[PDB]
């Protein structure tokens, strides 16, 4: 048991590094996602606004 | 012509608008996401020091 | 230690879970970050393709 804690600490302490990887990878998904979107539909969606204008005439 | 006019603002103002609101509503969603990383950050740290 | 190791794994599945979690919100996040760019790919893309053959008039 102090073994299987020992793994099972490592395992609690693996998911709390995996979780932390992955509360900085989420975050890093979240922020990616947010600022592909913020940055992708933004400019992409005006460009299509810039459609509206772009190809008036 | 009137489909080229129909065509050229359907084709800009439907997708600008719903399109650019997508990129900002999901920002928000992704913003909260990415706090719920942080907030799982936080979770662990203070599971660490308990 | 049969306390500390039900603890140890219960926090390690538990936040395995977590992990699975995060990872899985991650390769979501991944699917919309790459539809948002595939949009944003296609968007530009169609724009650029269509001012290309549009530049001229």
């Amino acid at each position: 048991l102090s073994d299987k804690l020992k793994e099972a600490e490592t395992r609690a302490e693996f998911a709390e590094r995996s979780v932390t990887k992955l509360e900085k990878s989420i975050d890093d998904l979240e922020d990616e996602l947010y600022a592909q979107k913020l940055k992708y539909k933004a400019i992409s969606e005006e460009l299509d606004h810039a459609l509206n204008d772009m190809t008036s005439i | 012509l009137n489909e080229l006019q129909a065509l050229i603002e359907a084709h800009f103002e439907n997708r600008k608008k719903e399109e650019e609101e997508l990129v900002s509503l999901k920002d928000r969603i992704e913003r909260r996401r990415a706090e719920r990383a942080e907030q799982q950050r936080i979770r662990n740290e203070r599971e660490k020091e308990r």
